[PDB]
Order: C-alpha cells, then structure tokens, then sequence
C-alpha cells in the first residue's frame, strides 16, 4: 500500500508567487510558489496517485500584508480551496493570541488542526474544546492513517499564546497518543508538527509507533541529488533516523515560503510498517502554471492590499539581505540597517559630557523576516518593509549591566547551527565568537561604542558597568529565551513602532547602502 | 448570537417545487458551509446537501440527484433550498444547519424548521370555538376543520405559558385536522383576568383571536 | 453507512443512570455526534467526536466509543431530559439514527377531569363537539368512555395525548365526542367516565343542554 | 652678551584668538592666541629685555578664511604691525605659487624673508632677485646677529613652488652661508627654518657654526616642567643637541597656530659662544589682554569675512577631531566623515553586478587642517569647514592596482612618528599595521569593500586587481611623496570641489555623529 | 607700471609753508611706505621722512624738528609733504620715493620732483630776444631778466632737438637770471626753414614764442 | 652714519673700466645702494644690497663691498653713462653720498665760433647783449676774450657751459658781453677771440654796428 505525502511548512503569508528569495514578485517569469501554482501541482498529483495526503507543518500565519490585513482569514480560505487534509499548529499561529487563532483559522478550517502537546486551562478549556485535536484518524482509500500533531515547547517565548495554554514536552505528550492510536487498530502513523529538524529527529528516534515525521520551524531543506535552486540541502530527502526500537523512520521538511512542495512516496506492508521511502521537494517554478480560478480569487482579495503597495519610502542601491540563512547565522546588512535606524531614532540632546545617551543596539535575527530587492529602480515601499517587520512591535530603551549583555551574547549563539531566531544583530557593538568553544563561553571579544565621550570610539565591555541599549520590546519581555534581559534589566522605557522607525530612517537617508562591515566576527 | 431564520410553512401540490429560505446572522455568512437536512414523520433525520456560500458550490445527497438545487444571496446572508417534482414523501420539516466549526457536521446551530406539506387536497382555514369553564379552573379553544398543518396557538399574545396544554392535531374522517389548546388557571381569577387564544395558520393566512368566557 | 439505535424507547425514574446505544454499519472512527430533540423544536447538539461535550451541556451527559460501537449516558436522569435522542456519523457522507424516546417513571398521579359543552358559535356549522380534558396524570394508560345519556358511545370521539411534561412528568389527554346539531339537541345529560390507576373509582363528569 | 629670542611657527592663518584646539573662538574668556594678544606679550618683553629678536619659522600662509580672502596680505600687514625681525620660508608660502608669495608677502614685508636652500632658475631668477635672501645680519644693540634661513627639501611635493625653484638639501646649502657669515666677523648665528624637528636636530648636529636652531613644520611642542595646556611635550625646552664638532646647540620650536610664544634666553661669551640657555613657550591665554589697537584693526579686516558664517550647513553631536595629533597618527572621526562624504558624492546608478562603481576612499592626514567643535548648538558653518579643507582642491576618481594601493599604505607609515602628512584616512578600507616592522613592510592586513557584489562586504586586497578609489587631486598628482599613485595609476578623472562635497554631505545628513570604528588598527 | 606724480613748482616767502603732493598708481598705495627726500643745489640727497599710508604713522629726520608734517589721502592714493617756517636753505627739489620692496629704501620708484624756491624778492617775467645769425649756422634766444628759477625753452613746440644747447641760467648782479638757448642748423636752410623758440615761465605765467630771423 | 664718495669727479675714455668708491663712517653690512642721476631728472636705482643689480640695468654696471668699504664699477664706459653717481646706506637711518660726476675723455674737437649782434628789440630796455657761441668742442678748457674796439674787456661778460652729451661727448660755451645802449652805440667793431687745443691760432669772430 503506497501513500503520497504532499507537505508544506513555514508558508508565512506567501499567498502570491514570490521572487526566488521569497520577497515581492517583480519579474513574474522568474517567480515561484503561491497557492495558485501549488493548487495546480497538488491537483496533478491527486489525478496520478491513488492515495494522497496534503499536510501543513505550521507557520502559515505572519509574513506579508496579506496577514496584516486579513489576519488569518486568507489562510483558512486558501488552505480550504487547496483541500488540505490536516494542519499542525506552528508558533506563529499564536501571534494574534488564542482569540486570533480560534477566529478565523480554527472555526473556518475544513480540515483538522492538531497539536497534542498543547493543553488549555481555566476559562479557555471550554472555549477551545474540540477546535484543535491531539490527532485525527483519516480515511485514505480502503485504509486509515493516524496523524498526530505537535508544536514547539518554546512557543510561550516566541509568540503570544497567553497564560491558559500549557506547552508540554513533545516526546512525553506524543507517546500516549501514538500508543492509544495503536490500540484503536491504526498501524500507519504520521507525526506532523512544528518544533524544528533537531526535535523531529528526536521524535523519530524516541516516540515508539511513529512511522514518518513531517516537520517545520527550522526552514530545513533536504534533497536527494543535485538541488534545483539556491538552497543548500542540510541532508538527504528523506532523512533516515534509526529509532531506539531499531526501526528506520523517514524525517521530512520542505524548506519555507511555499517555494517547494514536499513529495514523499511511502510503501507500507499489510501491518503498517514502512518498506521503502523515496521522493524530493518539488520546485514550484514558472513551468508549473498558476491555477486560473485560484489566481482570479487571489486577485479579488489583493484589491484591499494595494493602498500599501504604493508610495516609495526611499531607495537602496544594495540588496537588503534579510534572509534567515544570513541574519540567523552572521552579520546581515538588513540587521545593520535596522540597528542604525534604532540608534538614529534615540538621538537626544543633553549633557556636554555625552555625545548621545545611547550608542548600543541589539536585534534578534528571528525578528528580520524578509530581504528587500534593489532591482525595481531601488524602491522601498511600506509593503516591502511590512514583510521585514510584520509584528507591530516597538524599539525600546533598556539599562543593562555588562554581565547581562555578555550573557545575552552567549545565549545568542548557545546552540548555533539550527537556524534559531535568538542570533543577535548589532549596532554600536563589535563582538567576536569562537563557536568551537563550549556554550556559555563562546564570546571571545566584546567591545562597545562609548556614550560619556565627545568622540565615539570602541572600548571593551565592563561587567559591572550599566549600558543603555535600544532593543525590540519582544527581547525586553524575555522573548527568544532572553530571560536574563527581562530579569536583570535596570530600567525599561517603551519606544516608537518598529516599522515607523525604519521607514523614517529610510526617508531621512533617501538613498541607503548598508554593508557587512565586521560588527560580528567568528574564526 | 448565530441565528438561522427560515421562511414559514408551505403547502404544495404533487409535481410542484418549493423554495425554503434560511437567513443567517451573528457571523460572516460567506465563510461557513450551510447544511440542509429534513425530518419526515417517523422516518429519521435525512441529509439533503450543503453549499459553500462563497462560490455557490454544493454537494448533494444522491437520493435527490436532479431534484434539489441549493443557492444563496450573499448580500442578504440567505441560503436557498429548492426541491422540485414534489412527491407526498416530501411532506417533512426542512432544516438549515451550521456546524460548531467548518470541518465537521456537528450541528450546533439550526433553523426553526419549515414544514412542507405535499398534498392535492384543498387548503382550509380553521374555525376557532371557545371551551367555556363550567362552575382550579380550566378553559380552552377548539381549532376545528383546517388544512394543512401546522397551526400555532398562543394564550394572551404568547405571555401566558403556565398550565397551557396545546394537544396534538388529530386527522378526522373529512381529511381535516382538529386541535384543542387548553389552560388551567385559578377559579378566583375568572371574574377579572381575561383569556384570549391566538390561532395562526400561515397556509390559509388565518389569524383568529378568540375570547374565552363563562358560562 | 447505517446508524442503528437500540434501545429504541425506554423509561427510567428520576436520578437513574440511562445508557443508549448506536451501532454503525462500518467503522466511523470517533466521527459520531448525539442530539436531543423535543417535540416542536429542532435538535440540540449534545456530544461530538463520540465523547466531547458541546458548550453548555451539563456534565451528567456523556458519550463513548470508537468505530462501530457507540454509547450515550445520562448519569442522573432529570425531568428536563424528556426527549428523543439521535446519534449521527460524519465519516463517509451524513447519516442519522432512528432515535431513542426517553420517558420518565413517576409516582401515580390522578387526572383532574373537566367537561366542556359545545359553544353556540359551533351550532352554526350544524355539528357539535363536546370535549373531555384529563389534566396532568401518570401513567398515560387511561380509559375515556362517553355516555350520551346512559347509552355508551363506541363510534364517534377521537383521543389526543400530549408529550410528557418537562417539569411535572405527567401526561394530558383530550377526547372529543362529535355529533350533529340535531343528534346533540335530542339527548339531555352527556357524560365522560374516566378510569385510571390514580382513581379509586371511575370518575364521571357531566352536563345538560 | 644676552639675547632673548621670541619665536612663532605654523601660525596657519590664526590671526584671531581661537579655541584651545585652534578652531573658531566661541567662549572668548577661554580663548587663546591671535596677533592682538601676541602683540601685548611681545611689547611687554621688549620693554623688560634689552636685546630682543622676534622670529617666524614659516607656514604663516593657509589655515582659515583670512587666507582664502586676503591671500597673504593679512600676513604681511599683521606681521609688520608686530614688527617681526625676520621670517624663514615655510612650505605653505608656495600654496598660491611663486607669484602668490612675491605678491603680497615678499614685496609688502618690513622684515627680511629668508631661505638659503631655495635657488631660482630661468625667467624667475631676475623676477625674485633680492626679494628673499639666504641670510640677514641684523643689528641688535652694539652687536650683530646673523639669521640664516632654510625650507623643507620636500616642498615641491607638499606645495606649488613651480618648476623654476630648486630645493637643495638643507645641510649642504647652509654650511657655505654660515661659513661666509663667520668670515664677515658674525660670531652669533641663528638657523631659522621650516623642515621639521628631525631635520632641525640634524642641522644643529652637522652644520658647523650654528649657535641656535629655531624650527617649525612638525608642530613640535617642547617644554621644561609641567605644561600649561593639553599639548604633550616631545622633549625639554630647549632641546639640546651635541654637535659632531662637540658643541651644545639648543634646538627650539613653539608648537603651532600662535597658541604659544617661544621664549628662549641665550648668553654668549665675547667670541659668540653659547654659555647659557633656558626658556619655555608662553601660553597666550585670556590672562594676557589683546592689544586694543590691533583688535580694532583685526575687526576692521573681519567685515569682508562675515559672508562665511551667515548660514548653518548642518549639525554635529560629536566633536569632529581634525587635529594633526590624531589624523596624522591614527584613525580620526573627521577623516571618516570626509571619506564617507567622498563616497556618497560618487553614487552613480549604472548596471547591476556592481552596487556602485566605487567603494573605496583614501585621504592624506595632512589634508585635514582643523577640528570642528560641537558645543555652539552643534552648528557647522562654511568658515568652520574652510579651516578643515582650505586648499580648494578636488576629490578625484582613480584606477589603481592592488600593489599600487599596498605601496600607498606602506608610504603612509614608512617614517611614522614625525607628525608627517602622508598618514592615510580611509573609507571602505580596513587596514592593520605592525609599526615594529621594517619600513615598506609595515602593512599586515588590507581588506577592501567590494563593488562587483549586491551586498557590500570586505574581502582581502588582490595585488593584480584594479580598484576604483576616491582621492584628493593632490595625491593623484604625487603629493606628500605618493609617487607610486601618479606613476602607476591606470585612469584619472577630476571630480567636485573638496569643501563642496563635505558641505553637501552635512546638509543631506542634517545631523552627523562619525565615530572611530576600527578602519585603521595597529597592535 | 608704478608711477609717482608730484604737484608742480612752488615759490614761497621765508616764514611761509608749502604742501607738495605725490599721487601713486600701478600698486596698492595703502600697502607700502612712502619716502620723502630733498636735493638742494650742491648739498647732496637728504632724507626728510617716510609715512605708513595705512594709519598715517611717520618717522622723520631729526633735522626738521617740527616743521615737516607727512600726511595722505587714501581715497586719492596721494601722499602729502608739508614744510613750514620756510628758510632760504629749503630751496631744493622735493621727491617722493618708494622702495623695490617695503623692507629696504632701495628707491626703484621716484616722482619727477617738485622745485620749491624760498625767496623774499619779487616774481618777474622774462624778456625773450632773438640771436640772429651773421653771414654750419647758429641762431638762438636770449631769456633775460627773470627772478623765479623754473624756466623751459623749446625749439618749434618741442620737436626740434638736434643741435639745441639751452645753457644753464646765470645769476646777474640785479638778482635776475639770464639764460641762452642756441641751435646749430645747416646754412642752406636759413631761407627755407623757420625757427621759433618757445619760452615758458610758470611762476609769472609767461609764454613767449619768438621768431628768430636774419640779419 | 656718513657716506663719503672718493673719486668726487672723473673723466675716462669710451669704453674704460671706471671704479668709484663709497666709504661709510661705521659698518653698514651690505645695506648700500647706487643710483645714476642726470641733470633735469630723478635718480635711477642701479645696485642694491651692495652687489645686487636692479632689473633692466646692464651687466657692465656692478657693485661690491661689505661694511665700510664699497665699490661701483662700469666695465665698458658708454657715452650714456654721463651722470652723477650716488651711494646710499639704509642700515641705521638713511644717508647718501655727496656724488661722483662722471665725464668722458674724447679726441680733441675744435669749437665752431659764432657772433650774435644785439637785437633792435633789446635796444628798447637801454642795454645791449652781444653773445659769442662756441659750439661742440672737447676739452671744456677754453678761453673767451672780448675786444670792444680793440681794447680788452675784463669786467663785463658772463660765461655758461652746457653739460657734456649722450652721443657727441662735446661741450658748448656761451659768453655774453653786456654794455648800455649808449656805451654800445659808441664803438664800431666788437670781437670775440677764442683760444682752444683744437685751434692752431686763436680764432676771432667780429661784427660792426
Ligand atoms: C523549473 O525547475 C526544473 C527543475 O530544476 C527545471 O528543469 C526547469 O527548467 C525549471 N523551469 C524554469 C522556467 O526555470
Ligand atoms: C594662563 O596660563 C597660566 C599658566 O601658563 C596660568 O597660571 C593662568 O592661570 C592661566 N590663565 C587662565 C585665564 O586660564
Ligand atoms: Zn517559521
Ligand atoms: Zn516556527
Ligand atoms: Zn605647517
Ligand atoms: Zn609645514
């Protein structure tokens, strides 16, 4: 018995076709993805293959002005139109709180929405009851396939789920559900979830009964053979894990932003055991035409978005690199741009002995969501910017001791290599890491720009000295695991809205050209 | 508060068509599928079909292939159910229903129902007669010789509810229905309080308000 | 897919545990729902996904089962539970059960008998309807017999019984003796004799034109 | 016989009292120098001491709007009013060519102007004949004192003397003149000149007959004891040299910009031998009042200058460090601003592949002639700017091979420590020096900003690669000894006027705050 | 090209004052010192003083204790020299001069000079008589009995220069000067060429043109 | 400071080396200048700083010396050099030399003698002036003697000699015999006898009223 697993993850409001880098589509002929093109491929597969399942591993929410305006109603509608069979909850599904998930996605979906490691409490228990499920047994031909969801244990620090949602460890929560499914005579079980390639590998290895793991979060690209685009594979497709009970469990992820469609053909024996697994993500390029009906629908919905696509903020003569492969790994010129705008906003004239009250900036790479292309006469529009900073947050002023900030830079890279959001971008700071060192001891050099000086220059960070830092409210609140900031900060003053601060600076500058200049160095 | 309000009772000849309406309020009408089910006397709840009010696409129960047509007016937040080539077997209560969510058909929300009576018999208005108390105390109304069903009886525009017993209609030998609506009230209140039975019969447009008095 | 409900009908006292079953012709996973229906009303959703209770439904109502064998329970039967219960599956298409009528066992209650003479307005049509009301009684097993004078009638009259009361848990019966104006204006004393378990001797209620 | 030598050098147009750092006087009560105050001190000394000589060791030309407008007429006039006894020619006296020296200065001076190592040729010989002299025997009481001039051998590379002036080696030219003076029975000889402290010591060491050396060029501050201002002494005042003929020769210099008045007491024996030497430069601070007559005169002359102070270009929130102690020694924030101004001017939107045709800038420190103070509500005027960039040059575009630019960076530091002008300020270049290394091999790291890239980032310099650089025309012409630039450049296109580039940049920016960010690093 | 243009000859009584002007052109007048020197007959060039035209500050020769006052008119690029308490010893040619540079008094530039004649005597106009040739050939003019010294003789408005000998004036016993201006011309041109001597004497405003003819 | 010029007066051939000296009372270092002055003109700067030649002055003019002893040389005497030369110091105050009149030695040239009778216009004033012209001669050493008729006059007559030249290098002499109208109109033949090195015998030029 052969099942075809079609899967997406981390679509992040990429409803329309995009450029190769996921930014706004300019030259349509070189454009990729979008729900209208995905529909065409999905329909073609359904016609050729007898047993098909279309799955989403979370993070459909947040990414472009589609989400800013439609707040999840476009997700429900277009996922229903593509006829998804199931969806696991990602972290960004809580960006607008529980209420923003329940309405509209949970109530409007025509497919089950899953987690299992999310437990509601207090008044929420009855309010969310039956709207999300730990698993769902789905009929596929003459057979049944159990799908069991999971969401990152880290979601309370990455999004806004609130206090009445408890995020249990994934492996601990999954084992009883899979065990229960086997007692209800379900022998083919898919683990669909949003926790990251490392966790997916652990689920495959530790949760007895899981036939195949379909993941997300880490934007992991896996491929068998020579890849078709700019993405570099982290491993083969599928990634084979050997379970503690001695079974070969395939692990799959389909990169992000609907560029690729995950495709995995599994051959199962009568007892529900995986005999073989093969496949590859399908590059959704201009060769695959967009569905005319879905395109007409996307266009109907695109009208309410157009009043933000106009007015030029300024120009850039350089490519603004807001790609996660860059910003979550090393110094990125978009990072330097946003930090330069952050410092520029806080220029306050007082005291002869201070050139300015604040010289330092820190920004997590997980906060930078998109690059901006310079090739359409270098124009930067509000829309272009709204894909980079979509969260509607503020850039705040904090008082931090040198030790707190040193701990912050250690956290920044404590698990470097997993494409996690905590990697810090900087302004008025020159940091040097030795990643070959043990976590908690990777910062080898940390120099900061002076404030109590007439000529600003870099001096080494002092542990007992209190420094003023411009930083997003998300980090000030202990987001991305920056608990030491929330706990040890000496003062916290809220500032201006994130997108406004960067638009104002782009407008003041008229023509920008940020470089990667050595603010962050490794070895 | 998520309410579904249906068009009233219809009486149609065999061979005719019927179009039942369902007005949705309390939520975004276009965003959820609308179901149509029916309940024929002692026959069990039967699915008719469902419609996506965004594009008008529907899925129908095979039993009514080419007989039922599901439509909607988006601007009016209304779903229509049209059943043609009416057979006596279509005498049923027609319901529009919506799910707790758009996934499963767990009908948390229902319309009041619409009785469709398929008959070749002629529609007749009831003759309301009082049932005067004989000297705690009972009085009522006799809703005699009417066609078809239903008939609705209220006591004092609908606010007198306690002690009210509106008996099930009985089919006579004339092919007409006879109904009795009675009420138990204190004997002490016979020479002060008034009792008016409000009989409505939509298919014949009969609206009789009868005064019940002794002896 | 066919949904078959057994017990089909059942009677139980207040406070009892009531269990009703629904059998599916094939596996329906946990894609089963239960509804409560009262006479002139639409069904109310009680349970969905075989065991998940809908919003304000009281904790004494519960559901159980997986593929084929389904169960619905009222762990403390209340007079408000007086209804027909339906099971439903939404696995393949959409089918319903044929129902289970729930009735409650109560202490014996005697009917309060009333006689209503035909109105003068009715004597225009040329026929006379004399109704007998048997108000709030338990059980429903009741004998109504019409006497034109002393002659027992066994052709005319049509009975009608209300659905059990939601509070009182009693029944009400209406019997309507029909004669023509001339046949009515011939006899003098019209009587309605009532025989029931709550009545020591058959209670007779009469009137004279 | 006792002699009091009063001396100035490198006054660089500071006619009016200035701020402690040489920049425009704001808070008059904390202001220093100026000809009006110098007059008062000079007049006081002349009344108390019987034998006084007031000498200037060159570089009276160029420095402020005073020279831009009066072109040497203010030098002649105010040096005549202070009654200078002699002046040696500095390299900046040729900034406006021979003609700019002959008129006004040479023809209007009331004192001898001297050199001795400058020989005129061709048509110039007769035109300049008798206007400048190798030496001048001056009557001082009943005695005579010979004053013999000298000018830096390097003047053809530092200024515009033209082709008909030959600059002979100082030691070779001085020996015959001193020898001649001794035959004319002149036993007391002063060597007054503009070659730098290192050369001044060599003159005192090698030139037989020199009784005292009075120098300039290197802005050398010598002091005995605890100094009175921010300047750090290079040695004691006077600095004593032991000549090759075994004589003690006092060597003096009086810093720069008329802040100090060099004061040296000498006692000679009957044979004209130095038997005693002491002294120290006098700090010309607000304690010394300005002469009312000279102040009224300066004010009369100041009216024609007020056009350059009537408009704010922009603001600075930081001190703009354009002091030679910083810009000729290490990375300075003024150097950074000018280079950032330089690259911003050359933004040409042509082609993809390149984000901009040029990313690199080089600016000799000797080209930065003043700091800008941020304390008068941060205002920058044309005047403020004209003291930083007074030469009226252009910022040109050149094509240099990596090797040419590596040689350029070696020349920048080949004799580091003498306060020479060839130290380079950069933009889009990250250089690292090891000054402990042999000259010509001091550059250890040289990374350059890319152009043929969409995201600018630093990569190591390739010797055979051709790079586009923005640079002053002075350097493009082989100035400050950058012969490898003139000789090896592949292309040269003249650009905009230096001062205009920087004002335009300030006006675009509105509020500037350049930092010292690590463009240049040592060890 | 640097030019210095002086006032014109003066005749003053002993005890009077005299003010000689010097107009400078070709350079910035206010930027260089202006010197004054005098040349008395057979008494050697004597320094009077110098002035800084910028502020009017002057250094004077001690000999002229008081008496001499040096001034200027900046707007007119003119320097003035006023000598008071005039003595017969002040009969000299007064010069204004400026050095090649402002350092030394190497007088590269000089004014034409101004003759000041100090006398208590009376101004008298000359009587011009012809010196007729007696039959290569010579003829002239006798400029007799004139007290004020400045006189000038031209032959035919000033362009006949060859053979002209204007002899130095001699003081007679009357206190009046007697001058002779002679010219050698070819004998052949006596009956085909004209000779007119133009005698000018500014202090008495005498302008005599005399025709020289034979016998 | 006094500037003393010896030779004081000179005569030399075209084009002989001419050397003239200037002695300063004290040392003046090299703060000495030389000027050339022609009769009706202002002095021309020739040399400054003792040895430096001013612009446009010909290379045959030179100066030498340092403090006290100064020298001025014309290496090839030209007829245009006919002038008075002055030295000057600008060391202490400003003093000049008393001059050196330069005259040129030429070959002997005889004077062309002319006699001019008193004009009729002159006979109005009551006095008669009879002039004798001695045109272009060298040397200047010439004897003019007046004869009334034929008595030698030794009271009246006034001599006047022109400055040398620029081309010819000769002198011209004018002698004017003055008598009253009556004294003149008494005698007949008035003569002017001229004795010179160029004349073999004293040449006499006469006229008669
Ligand atoms: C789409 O991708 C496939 C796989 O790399 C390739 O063969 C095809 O040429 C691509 N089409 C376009 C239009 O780039
Ligand atoms: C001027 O400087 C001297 C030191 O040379 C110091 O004693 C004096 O107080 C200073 N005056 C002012 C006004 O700073
Ligand atoms: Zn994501
Ligand atoms: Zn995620
Ligand atoms: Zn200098
Ligand atoms: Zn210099």
């Amino acid at each position: 018995w052969e099942l075809t697993i079609l899967h997406t993850n981390d679509v992040h409001s990429r409803l329309e076709q995009t450029s190769e880098d996921s930014s706004k589509c300019v030259n349509a002929s070189r454009c990729m993805g979008g729900v209208a093109r995905l529909f065409t491929k999905v329909q073609q597969i359904r016609r050729a293959e007898p047993n098909v399942l279309l799955l989403d591993a979370g993070d459909q929410y947040q990414g472009t002005i589609w989400f800013t305006v439609y707040k999840g109603a476009e997700v429900a509608h277009f996922m229903n139109a593509l006829r998804y069979d199931a969806m696991a909850l990602g972290n960004h599904e809580f960006d607008n709180g529980v209420e923003g998930l329940i309405e509209p996605l949970l109530k409007e979906a025509k497919f089950p929405i899953l987690s299992a490691n999310i437990k509601a409490k207090g008044p929420l228990a009855s309010q969310i009851s039956g709207l999300y499920l730990p698993y769902k047994v789905l009929p596929v031909g003459d057979e049944v396939v159990g799908i069991v969801g999971y969401t990152s244990k880290e979601t309370p620090f990455l999004s806004n789920p609130g206090t009445n949602l408890v995020f249990e460890d994934e492996i601990t929560a999954l084992q009883p559900e899979v065990d229960k499914l086997k007692t209800l005579n379900v022998n083919k079980i898919i683990a669909l979830g949003h926790s990251g390639f490392e966790m997916d590998k652990l689920i495959a290895q530790k949760v007895r009964g899981v036939d195949v793991v379909v993941g997300g979060h880490s934007n992991t690209f896996l491929y068998t053979g020579n890849p078709p685009s700019k993405e570099v594979p982290a491993g083969k497709y599928p990634f084979i894990v050997t379970s503690d009970d001695g079974r070969k469990v395939p692990v799959v992820q389909a990169y992000a932003f609907g560029k690729y469609l995950g495709y995995l053909k599994i051959e199962f024996d009568e007892r529900g055991n995986v005999i073989s697994s093969h496949g590859n993500p399908i590059l959704l390029n201009s060769s695959i035409p967009e569905d005319p009906s879905i395109k007409a629908d996307i266009n109907k919905w695109r009208i309410k978005l157009d009043n933000y696509s106009t007015q030029e903020l300024g120009k850039t003569i350089v490519y603004l690199d807001g790609s996660s492969q860059s910003c979550r790994f090393r110094e990125c010129n978009m990072g330097n741009l946003i930090c330069d705008a952050m410092i520029n906003n806080n220029l306050r004239h007082t005291d002869e002995m201070f050139w300015n009250h604040v010289s330092m900036c820190i920004l997590n790479g997980g906060g930078i969501r998109s690059p901006i292309d310079e090739r359409n006469n270098g124009t930067i529009t509000w829309e272009n910017l709204a894909a980079v900073l979509p969260f509607g947050g503020t850039f705040d002023l904090v008082q931090l001791k040198g030790s707190t900030l040193k701990k912050a830079f250690e956290h920044s890279v404590h698990r470097y290599g997993q494409s996690t959001g905590e990697f810090l971008q900087v302004g008025g700071i020159h940091v040097v890491y030795d990643l070959s060192r043990k976590p908690g001891d990777r910062v080898v050099k940390l120099d900061v720009l002076c404030t109590k000086c007439r000529v600003p220059s870099y001096d080494p960070l002092k542990m007992d000295e209190v420094y003023k830092v411009i930083l997003p409210n998300f980090l000030a609140n202990g987001g991305d695991g920056f608990q030491m900031i929330k706990d040890e900060l000496l003062r916290h003053d809220s500032g201006d809205q994130d997108i406004n601060v960067v638009s104002t600076y782009i407008s003041k500058m008229k023509v920008i050209y940020p470089a990667v200049e050595g603010r962050i160095k490794h070895h | 508060q998520i309410q579904l309000v249906q068009s009233g009772a219809e009486v149609k000849k065999p061979g005719a068509s019927v179009k039942v309406s369902c007005k949705a309020s309390g939520y975004t009408f276009a965003s959820y599928n609308m179901y149509w089910v029916r309940q024929a006397p002692g026959q069990r709840l039967e699915w008719i079909g469902y419609i996506d009010p965004y594009n008008g696409g529907s899925s129908y129960n095979q039993k009514f292939k080419g007989r039922v047509t599901l439509t909607r007016d988006k601007s009016a937040s209304t779903a229509y159910m049209e059943l043609s080539s009416l057979r006596s077997e279509d005498t049923a209560v027609y319901y529009c229903a919506r799910g707790y969510n758009n996934y499963k058909a767990w009908f948390a929300y229902w319309g009041q129902g619409t009785l469709v009576t398929v008959s070749s018999a002629s529609t007749k208005g009831p003759s309301v007669f009082p049932l005067a108390p004989s000297s705690t105390a009972a009085l009522g109304c006799l809703v005699k010789d009417y066609f078809p069903e239903p008939v609705t009886v209220s006591w004092n525009s609908g606010a007198l509810t306690s002690g009210v017993h509106t008996f099930p209609a009985v089919l006579q030998s004339s092919g007409l229905y006879s109904l009795s609506s009675v009420v138990t009230v204190p004997s002490s209140s016979l020479g002060t309080q008034t009792y008016i039975c409000n009989v409505n019969h939509k298919p014949s447009n009969t609206k009789v308000d009868k005064r019940v008095e002794p002896k | 897919i066919q949904m078959t409900q057994s017990p089909s009908s059942l009677s139980a006292s207040v406070g009892d545990r009531v269990t009703i079953t629904c059998k599916a012709s094939q596996s329906v996973t946990n894609d089963v729902a239960w509804y409560q229906q009262k006479p002139g009303k639409a069904p109310k959703l009680l349970i969905y996904y075989a065991s998940n209770r809908y919003t304000g439904v009281p904790s004494r109502f519960s559901g159980s089962g997986y593929g084929t064998d389904f169960t619905f329970t009222i762990s403390s039967l209340q007079p408000e539970d007086i209804a027909t219960y339906y099971c439903q599956q939404d696995y393949s298409s959409l089918t319903f059960g044929q129902g289970t009528k729930l009735e409650i066992k109560r202490t014996v209650a005697a009917p309060s008998v009333f006689i209503f003479p035909p109105s003068d307005e009715q004597l225009k049509s040329g026929t006379a309807s004399v109704v007998c009301l048997l108000n709030n009684f338990y059980p429903r097993e009741a004998k109504v017999q019409w006497k034109v004078d002393n002659a027992l009638q066994s052709g005319n009259s049509q009975e009608s019984v209300t659905e059990q009361d939601s509070k009182d848990s009693t029944y009400s019966l209406s019997s309507t003796l029909t004669l023509s104006k001339a046949d009515y204006e011939k006899h003098k004393v019209y009587a309605c004799e009532v025989t029931h378990q709550g009545l020591s001797s058959p209670v007779t209620k009469s009137f004279n034109r």
